[PDB]
């Protein structure tokens, strides 16, 4: 539930740095593929686990 | 002092594109 971001999956480091200001990131299906971690800046990706 | 003021308009001086900001934080 980052900052609101009501969700289910597996987090997992990646390399995709986002932006200083950006959050969390979607794909072309409007769906959220990656977020931010708000006590430590570092980006996790949302997959589904199976 | 408050009594000085100067402007000129021309309602176009240039036009091209830019002024585009990011819409949101995703």
């Amino acid at each position: 539930n980052f900052n609101g971001l009501t969700g289910t999956g597996v987090l997992t480091e990646s390399n995709k740095k986002f932006l200083p200001f950006q959050q969390f990131g979607r794909d072309i299906a409007d769906t959220t593929d990656a977020v931010r971690d708000p006590q430590t800046l570092e980006i996790l990706d949302i997959t589904p686990c199976s | 002092q408050c009594v000085n003021l100067i402007t000129r308009t021309q309602s176009y001086t240039n036009s091209f594109t830019r002024g585009v900001y990011y819409p949101d934080k995703v």
